């Protein structure tokens, strides 16, 4: 709302890149944590059986 | 596929406005170039 498109677009692209990198970090951390929980769940199912 | 030649006369203080993403009397009210412009801008002094 304050910067003209030809120059605001660069600031937008930079913020998008940083926020996308943050989301990718979150997703990767969740994939590892999910693998840990899956190993624990498999152990829990083995213990139950 | 195609070439377009846009021909007009302007003034020196305004020649900087014939470029993508530019502001000014010409860029805003006379000739506005797109942000994705794929072309060349040529200008020469015509005092004579």
């Amino acid at each position: 709302s304050r910067l003209d498109p030809p120059e605001a677009e660069v600031q937008i692209d930079r913020l998008i890149t940083g926020r996308l990198q943050s989301l990718q970090t979150y997703v990767t951390q969740q994939l590892i944590r999910a693998a840990e929980i899956r190993a624990s769940a498999n152990l829990a199912a083995t213990k139950m059986s | 596929t195609n070439v377009y030649a846009d021909s007009f006369v302007i003034r020196g203080d305004e020649v900087r406005q014939i470029a993508p993403g530019q502001t000014g009397k010409i860029a805003d009210y006379n000739y506005k170039l797109p942000d994705d412009f794929t072309g060349c801008v040529i200008a020469w002094n015509s005092n004579n």
